[PDB]
């Protein structure tokens, strides 16, 4: 693992895409090197934590979901409508059909503990939408604000059962969502 | 339309891709010819990062070429089999493989088949092995002396040859401090605790390998002392700060008398783990994480110097020289653990660096080289002849033999085996005379580097090689002659010897073994 | 002959290697030598961007060349380093790197190899170790000697009146040292900038000078006799490490919670506080706590209703010149506050530039950490003041740490040339030529110096073997005339170890070039 | 034979884009070719009868002026040498004010004349020491130049005097009325303790009727509206707060935990009733505005006009901390009605429209203040920023005047008779530097001839009648304007003077930026990106 030296170190961090050029860390691993840093330019790298620290307490204010609430068709306006400014839903309409919503059901809690920063509602398809033709059983309607953003309806768009627990970030986040920490488009296979 | 394979799949078949493979070993075989002998001349190398390496060594110099032609593929990568595995003999093997294959050639022409050829070449190989070994000496190694000859004879061929007298007895220390005794058995020689590092600007002969270790740090606070006379250094793994963990905790607060609480219960949890360390009585702390302002604070009120964050690599070396222990969870800091027997710490500085030593240590196991030169390709070049020189010694401190150098051993098993071939009879036996004068290519490339002329050299070398004991009579390099190795005194390890040997003569089995060639694919 | 394995590849075989590398140091040679010695002449720079950068250095000069040839970027990298360890010499490297190849090169093309030459390069360097040894004068470094060798270096740099100045302000500083066996540590002594009035104002203020000031507006902008109070402990809200949360019920819960969060906070500041009460409230005693971390408004109020003044965000290496200074002892907790760490200074206040704010520490007892504020009209003038400074400074702490000192303006050069010359017939073997090569070398050194000052290279030099016949002094070339000129007597002097280092270094180079046949570039794709 | 190698050596090692001048006549000539094109754009604004110039910026942003720093800053300059020239200028301008345009000048002139000596046959180090040598011999005998140094810098019709010669070199039609609002507004801030600062002056520029409605109000004046609904308190006690105008919360993430149903009834009333609290307690120590540097929220708001408080929002720190000076109250981070010592005292508090610009007055009736604002009128911006750079150039006038009360002649008269000094003092010298010194006396020529090019007469004819009248000994006579005929006037009875200061430091700048581009002689470009 890390029992390499400091020639290796470099050949590493040479050969992984270029380097990491002392400016594209975040609180964690600037402040643990902490020492290879030159001391020339200490305003520089003070201003940078300090609007990196801003940053950081500006994200944690917006981050106040952390989990999927589930609403019926009552307050389906208010939530659909008048989520708020600058925020987008996801709109989950799900049954009880086995296979899809619950494999989306139990995708969706993780993506909201990892995704704190977006709403997340699920809604059943009897009470949201009246006589939804459930057919399409999946149905992530995703809300810019009040108008269409994305449409998932069919287990073909997803494409079945085959669904790993990431991949749903990507597809979600294809129509302008929060950004990825992942690459690859179909999530390798 | 319609195909059978691929429509990028090319192949080759015949004589002509035999050719061919011959011909890129030679080709190898013809960068680095004039890099052998203690009259080599250097070579610059462009790195397609910018860098620049001036050097000598054949390695060093095919590392930095890439080849589409496999053959060639298959000579880089003996080239590096042959530098780690003994370090040494690079140029060597690399011009007795050239030489061995355009020997092949000529029976490839002559409608023989390759298979006879394969056999000739390993009945060659295990004959010029059995009479290596047989004229072979043995060296005291106890005896200093015979030591630094070799390391000499290792290093005269270098950059660095004249301060030969210098840095052979450098490589010796080092050599001789990482000697170590396992659990019982295994006794170990390993350059992992044999770190040498560069520091640009200054004498070359002020280079020195420490009695102990250096690293590039500096001491975590400005009060803590730089100059401690007999340190108690104790070794941390772990981290001197106040960390979240693993699970998720999410501790609530309803009461006026939490929040501060849990701050003074991680200043509290700080100054027991510091109270930890102090209690046991040490004089310096290295840790390989980082330190709390209030670690170093608690630390500092107990006259200890903490240098933080150290490469573990850099931690291992230091636990070896100091006789001291690693521990990770402080509240299990042992008397055992912590390391007496450093017999100075000092925080130097040199140009605008600091630089922290450890150096005096009684008996270490672990050594630090300060190599002090005039530019970064100069000493990238002499630590490079350095390691050389180091890996010559463990070789022949791990085998007590010796074979003469300067083409003379090479000579000699020719000769010894054409004359064995002489009584042989059958097909077998034109190759097999064909490597007995394959291993001539070294004594004739000295001859052709020195500026002699070889023919009539050689010649005579050749004809007065043949009688009355004289193996041990090869060619100075210096001066162009023939001389009796015993008054030049110049002698190989045989380790190195039959290791060449054997890599160049597997390399031409493996390059002659092939006559088709299927180019272009997906990569399954 | 790897054309034929890698088709795209560069190759430059004996002949050929040899001819790029000595017109390529050639090239750098005739660059550089129109700067050496004070008639030097200045360049300027110009970058992508557009900064301009006046410059008479040899390695500034040599990192901002656009070039690109391996030799040059070799040659580049020992000057730098030589610039690194010993401080000056680097044009002078160079130059002699030009006329160690282009003298070799000289007696290779005529027929012959390299490997004489070289071993001719080994023995006369040993020699000139030898002679270089036995010249130099070791005295006691005192502050006339101190004063000589700075003004050499700055008059090297820039021009009398502002080399003159800058001396004085050099030796000042770098000679409030410790201990004389303890080595000195240049770190204390640092460099501000100020884009403010003329060039010669820059000067030495004994306490030191920090680039920020008090945040808060109600604090007093100048003290008397102050205390001061360094740290390391964050006034700052540093919230709960493990991801806590407040839960409550009520307005009034809230407000209950947002008090009881602030108390921890607001007890390390009133420790600071009685602190200051206990030390010395009266006679208009002044105050100052500087922070290396933040320092949250509030707290910042809460100092300065009792009259204090607070710096937050300084430098580390400030805290160490701080205590260097000032006295006191560093802290990075409040566990035990003690009226003993609390360093003492005659006046600390603040002064504008603009919208920057400078706070000045001065009038201690006896400082051991001082600054240098330079001042400037414009950038360029306060970076080549900073380089200049540099060069004085290194050159200083040299000649204080091995008490010798060599005569300049080429006149040790020139008698260690004489001494080859007259070693050259006990070489035994054809490398006496080399040697003779070695020697014609180091008059590159005199030469060029005869050449910026507008005089001819051969008669001003033929004049100087002249004045070291039978009357054998070291006797070096006069700028303002060019007779030769005694150097001891004037005071033109160098650091023993700059010509250590050349000596060493640019034979090492130069023979490692002359030993390359084969300039390689493949391994690319 | 139709193609001529690049040089071996150094001009084949160069890189692509990289431009190696070297030698005299290529570096040194083509350095003062460009400097002097940088002095001749901007020589014809030189003087009270500089024509104003329009530039276009990088932005598409339209500036007239013919202020000489303004004009160099917003006009991209890619030469070496008039980037020198440029940061010696600003430098100018940073330390004294004025000048900028006499240092492009003068430093265009310098380096003409040191070409001109370079041509004849001098060396570059003889004209630099020889210009050294001038120099320190100009800064010598400045001091007993000067006349008529400033006495009271308290009295109204002194102070406007001495400011109106700072001010007619831009807008020389309105001259006395700009001096005498710039004269009220400085004396006004003169805190009698010697510190004068220049931060305390602001402009409101508010679109409308001509200059001559211009005003200065012991105050200051937002382009803001009140959130609430009272407005124009006649006496009102003013308290200034750094905190957004609502209940506090923690900065820790807080979410309440309601677990019975008596609880849910009474957080809202509870809430509400704590606002209430907060507001009444502020409001019982008679305050009658509040001013915050956050938002506003709905409840805080609604119990602000419930007890008649007007409430003012600021959103900068800069406002705030000065209408904490003028008003002299203090920004306290929460709420807690404040003590006596800081509750602002202002004389009067209005919501205002003058030019559709709803506004927000903070008006002394005193002249009492530490903090004083020019309103000035105008027709379009551009005309209003104009008149702005020179209530700017005349504070700084009027800062530059506090301390170094001396003044000297203007209209030439000062750069004559120095230039004549300079030139008895080089012909009284031997030495083969003294060609320099002779070329000082015509670099001062250039600043005279100047305002006689902008003023449509003879410039020889002007220089000749004033050295004809300067060898008499009368130093305070220089260049008349609007005469319609080369003539010259005294300058100590016009009240034309310039602070000593001023010229010193900008012939200082001048020499210096001269000197240093004329010590350079490689250039090393390096690939314009
Ligand atoms: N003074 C000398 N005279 C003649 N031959 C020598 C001399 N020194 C070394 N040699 C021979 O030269 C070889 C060393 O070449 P070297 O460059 O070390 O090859 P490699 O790079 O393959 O290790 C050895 O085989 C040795 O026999
Ligand atoms: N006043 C002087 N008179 C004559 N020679 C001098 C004088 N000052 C310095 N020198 C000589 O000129 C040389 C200047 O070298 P320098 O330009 O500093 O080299 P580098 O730029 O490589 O540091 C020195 O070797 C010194 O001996
Ligand atoms: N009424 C006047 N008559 C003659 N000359 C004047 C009059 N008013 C100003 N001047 C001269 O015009 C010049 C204006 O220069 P100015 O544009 O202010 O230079 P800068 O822009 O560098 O400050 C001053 O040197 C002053 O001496
Ligand atoms: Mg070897
Ligand atoms: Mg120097
Ligand atoms: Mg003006």
């Amino acid at each position: 693992k890390e029992l390499e030296e400091e020639a290796e170190e470099e050949q590493r961090i040479l050969q992984q895409s270029v380097v990491k050029t002392y400016e594209d860390m975040t609180l964690e691993e600037l402040e643990d090197h902490e020492d290879e840093f030159n001391e020339e330019d200490e305003r520089a790298i003070e201003m940078y934590r300090r609007r990196r620290l801003a940053e950081w307490k500006a994200t944690k204010l917006k981050n106040k979901f952390g989990e999927v609430l589930e609403i019926s068709g009552k307050d389906y306006v208010q939530e659909v409508t008048k989520a708020g400014e600058g925020l987008w839903v996801i709109l989950h309409l799900y049954k009880q059909g086995i296979p899809l919503c619950a494999l989306i059901n139990q995708h969706l809690s993780g993506l909201a503990r990892k995704f704190p920063d977006v709403k997340f509602i699920k809604a059943i398809s009897t009470t949201c939408i009246p006589n939804y033709p459930d057919r399409n059983l999946p149905t992530i309607f995703v809300y810019l604000e009040g108008d269409i953003k994305a449409q998932f309806i069919g287990p073909l768009v997803f494409g079945g059962m085959n669904l790993t627990r990431d991949e749903l970030e990507w597809k979600l986040s294809e129509s302008g969502a929060i950004m990825t920490d992942l690459e690859e488009n179909p999530k390798k296979p | 339309p319609v195909l059978v394979l691929s429509q990028n799949t090319k192949r080759e078949s015949g004589r002509k891709v035999q050719s061919g493979n011959i011909n890129a070993a030679k080709t190898i075989a013809d960068i680095i010819r004039t890099c052998l002998g203690p009259k080599s001349m250097m070579k610059m190398l462009l790195d397609p990062m910018g860098g620049i390496v001036m050097t000598n060594d054949g390695n060093a110099i095919l590392r930095e070429i890439q080849v589409q032609h496999p053959a060639a593929k298959s000579m880089i990568e003996i080239s590096r089999t042959q530098d780690e595995e003994v370090g040494d003999g690079t140029t060597s093997v690399i011009i007795l493989a050239g030489e061995m294959l355009s020997v092949a050639e000529h029976f490839l022409e002559q409608q023989m088949h390759p298979t006879v050829v394969i056999s000739a070449y390993r009945k060659a190989l295990d004959d010029m092995i059995s009479t290596l070994k047989k004229i072979s000496i043995p060296v005291d190694i106890s005896d200093s002396d015979m030591m630094l000859n070799i390391i000499n004879s290792s290093i005269t061929t270098k950059a660095i040859s004249r301060w030969s007298s210098l840095a052979c007895n450098i490589a010796l220390d080092a050599v001789k401090m990482v000697q170590f005794e396992e659990n019982g058995r295994k006794e170990i020689d390993i350059k992992k605790y044999a770190r040498v590092e560069k520091i640009p600007g200054g004498i070359i002969e002020d280079s020195c390998v420490l009695r102990g270790v250096m690293i590039n740090k500096d001491v975590t606070h400005p009060r803590m002392r730089r100059y401690i006379k007999n340190p108690r250094i104790v070794l941390l793994d772990s981290s001197l700060e106040y960390k979240k963990g693993e699970s998720q905790t999410d501790i609530e607060i309803t009461r006026e008398e939490d929040f501060t609480r849990i701050l003074q219960m991680e200043e509290e949890y700080i100054q027991q783990l510091c109270e930890d360390i102090i209690q046991l009585k040490p004089d310096v702390v290295i840790t390989e994480k980082g330190i709390s302002d209030l670690a170093q604070h608690y630390l500092m009120r107990a006259n200890i110097t903490a240098i933080r964050r150290v490469r573990k690599t850099d931690n291992n070396r230091i636990a070896r020289a100091c006789g001291a222990r690693i521990v990770s969870r402080p509240e299990e800091l042992r008397e055992d653990d912590v390391g007496t027997g450093a017999g100075l710490l000092e925080i130097k500085k040199i140009g605008d660096e600091y630089f922290t030593f450890i150096t005096d240590c009684k008996d270490p196991k672990a050594c630090t080289i300060l190599l002090r030169g005039a530019s970064k390709e100069i000493l990238s070049e002499v630590e490079r002849n350095l390691q050389d020189a180091m890996q010559v010694c463990r070789n022949v401190l791990l085998d007590p033999q010796l074979v003469p150098g300067g083409g003379a051993s090479e000579m000699a098993v020719a000769h010894a085996l054409t004359e064995k071939s002489k009584a042989m009879t059958g097909v077998e036996q034109w190759p097999y005379r064909a490597v007995a004068q394959a291993l001539e290519v070294i004594p004739r490339t000295l001859i052709q580097n020195c500026g002699a002329s070889t023919i009539r050299l050689l010649t005579s070398l050749r004809a007065k090689h043949t009688q009355e004991n004289c193996e041990t009579w090869g060619v100075n390099g210096e001066t162009g002659t023939l001389v009796d190795m015993k008054e030049l005194g110049i002698w190989e390890p045989l380790a190195v010897k039959l290791q060449t040997y054997k890599t160049a003569v597997e390399t031409a089995v493996l390059l002659l073994r092939i006559d088709d060639i299927v180019s272009g694919h997906k990569k399954k | 002959a790897v054309k034929t394995l890698n088709p795209k590849a560069e190759v430059a075989r004996a002949q050929a290697a040899l001819a790029v590398n000595i017109s390529a140091a050639r090239g750098l040679q005739d660059v550089l030598r129109t700067n050496l010695g004070p008639k030097g002449t200045m360049k300027m720079l110009v970058s992508g961007a557009g900064d301009i950068k006046l410059t008479k250095d040899g390695n500034v000069l040599l990192h901002e060349m656009q070039i690109q040839h391996p030799t040059a970027s070799l040659i580049a990298k020992v000057a730098t380093a030589q610039d690194d360890i010993t401080g000056d010499g680097t044009t002078s490297n160079v130059l002699i790197i030009g006329e160690l190849l282009k003298q070799a090169d000289l007696y290779i093309s005529e027929g012959l190899h390299p490997r004489i030459i070289t071993e001719g390069f080994e023995a006369a360097k040993e020699k000139a170790l030898q002679f270089l040894e036995e010249v130099k004068v070791s005295r006691e470094m005192d502050r006339e000697t101190l004063i000589d060798v700075a003004r050499t270096s700055l008059r090297t740099k820039v021009h009398a009146e502002l080399a003159d100045v800058l001396t004085e302000a050099v030796v000042d500083s770098i000679l409030a040292i410790k201990k004389q066996d303890e080595p000195i540590d240049l770190f204390m002594i640092e460099i501000m900038e100020m884009k403010h009035k003329s060039e010669t104002d820059t000067s030495l203020i004994r306490g030191l000078v920090l680039d920020h000031g008090a945040r808060h507006p109600d604090m007093k902008k100048r003290v008397e006799d102050a205390y001061i109070l360094t740290c390391n402990v964050s006034l700052e809200y540093e919230k709960t490490e493990v991801n806590s949360g407040f839960f409550y019920k009520s307005a009034e819960e809230r407000e209950k919670l947002v008090k009881a969060e602030r108390k921890f906070i607001e007890d390390r500041v009133k420790k600071i506080i009685e602190l200051k009460r206990k030390v010395c409230g009266d006679s208009d005693k002044g105050f100052v706590v500087i922070n290396q971390k933040g320092i949250d408004p509030f707290s910042l109020d809460a100092l300065s209703k009792e009259g204090i003044v607070a710096l937050r965000r300084a430098k580390r290496r400030n805290m160490e010149r701080l205590t260097l200074a000032c006295g006191g002892v560093a802290l990075n907790s409040f566990d035990d506050l003690s009226p003993d760490c609390l360093g003492h200074a005659g006046l600390v206040y603040e002064y504008t530039l603009g919208e920057e704010k400078f706070t000045f520490i001065e009038k201690c007892n006896n400082p051991r950490s001082v600054t240098l504020l330079i001042k400037g009209p414009n950038k360029h003038t306060l970076t080549q003041i900073k380089d200049a400074v540099r060069d004085g400074l290194r050159a200083v702490k040299n000649a204080i740490d091995d008490g010798c000192v060599v005569p300049g303006a080429g006149a040790v050069e020139v008698a260690m040339a004489e001494a080859l010359i007259k070693h050259k017939p006990s070489v035994k073997g054809r490398a006496q030529l080399g040697v003779q090569a070695f020697a014609d070398a180091l008059l590159i050194i005199p030469k060029v110096l005869a050449q910026n000052s507008g005089f001819d290279l051969q008669e001003t030099l033929v004049k100087i073997q002249a004045e070291h016949s039978e009357s054998g002094q070291l006797v070096g070339v006069d700028l303002n005339t060019g007779e030769p000129m005694v150097a001891a007597e004037v005071g033109v002097w160098d650091n023993y170890c700059v010509k250590k280092q050349l000596l060493h270094s640019c034979t090492v180079i130069a023979t490692n070039i002359l030993l390359v046949d084969e300039i390689m570039r493949a391994g690319m794709s | 034979a139709l193609h001529v190698p690049k040089a071996p050596g150094f001009a084949q090692m160069l890189k692509e884009g990289a431009k190696h001048f070297s030698g005299l006549e290529e570096a040194v000539y083509r350095n003062i070719q460009a400097c002097k094109e940088l002095a001749q754009t901007t020589r014809t604004a030189y003087g009270p009868n500089g024509m104003n110039k329009m530039v276009i910026n990088h932005l598409e942003k339209l500036f007239v002026t013919n202020d000489a720093a303004t004009i160099l800053r917003e006009l991209e300059v890619q030469h070496p040498a008039a980037k020198m020239i440029v940061m010696a200028s600003h430098m100018q301008e940073q330390e004294v004010g004025d000048g900028t345009n006499f240092v492009l000048v003068f430093a265009g002139a310098l380096l003409e004349l040191a070409e001109e000596l370079l041509r004849i046959g001098l060396s570059v180090s003889e004209v630099i020491e020889g210009y050294e040598i001038a120099c320190r011999k100009a800064h010598e005998i400045l001091p007993n130049l000067v006349c008529c140094s400033a006495k009271n810098l308290r009295d109204i019709d002194e102070v406007s005097s001495l400011l109106r010669t700072s001010i007619m070199s831009k807008q020389y039609g309105n001259e006395v009325f700009l001096a005498k609002l710039i004269a009220q507004a400085c004396v006004s801030i003169f805190p009698d303790s010697g510190h004068f600062n220049v931060d305390n002056i602001r402009v409101c520029k508010i679109l409308g009727s001509g200059i001559s409605s211009s005003s200065v109000l012991h105050g200051m004046v937002f382009k803001k509206e009140t959130e609430g609904d009272v407005t124009s308190v006649k006496d009102a006690k003013i308290a200034v707060y750094s905190c957004p105008f609502d209940g506090m919360i923690t900065e820790t993430k807080g979410t309440v935990l309601i677990k019975t149903a008596e609880e849910l009834m009474n957080f809202s009333k509870g809430e509400e009733n704590l606002m209430d609290a907060q507001v009444k307690a502020i409001a019982d120590t008679g305050a009658n505005v509040v001013v915050t540097g956050g938002k506003v929220a709905d409840m805080a708001l609604h119990y602000a006009n419930k007890y008649n408080i007007m409430l003012v929002r600021l959103n900068s720190k800069w406002d705030l901390r000065r209408l904490c000076k003028t008003v002299g109250a203090t920004a306290l981070p929460r709420l807690t009605p404040p003590v006596l010592e800081e509750m602002g005292h202002c004389d009067s508090v209005y919501l205002s429209e003058v030019g559709d610009t709803q506004v927000v007055v903070f008006k002394h009736e005193k002249e009492d203040g530490a903090i004083s604002t020019i309103v000035l009128r105008g027709s379009t911006d551009n005309l209003m920023d104009d008149i702005e750079r020179a209530v700017d150039d005349g504070v700084n006038t009027f800062k530059v005047l506090t301390r170094d009360k001396r003044l000297v002649p203007g209209g030439g008269a000062t750069e004559i008779e120095l230039a004549k000094q300079i030139t008895s003092y080089g012909e009284t010298c031997p030495g083969l530097e003294q060609y320099a010194i002779k070329k000082f006396a015509e670099a001062f020529e250039a600043i005279p001839r100047a305002l006689a090019e902008n003023s449509g007469v003879k410039a020889n004819e002007v220089i000749s009648k004033l050295y004809a009248v300067h060898q008499e000994g009368n130093k305070n006579v220089g260049l008349d304007i609007e005469a319609e005929v080369p003539a010259v006037k005294d300058m100590l009875e016009a009240g034309i003077l310039d602070t000593y200061l001023g010229k010193y430091w900008a012939i200082k700048l001048a020499t210096n930026a001269a000197v240093t581009v004329l010590r350079v002689d490689q250039i090393i470009m390096a690939k314009p990106a």
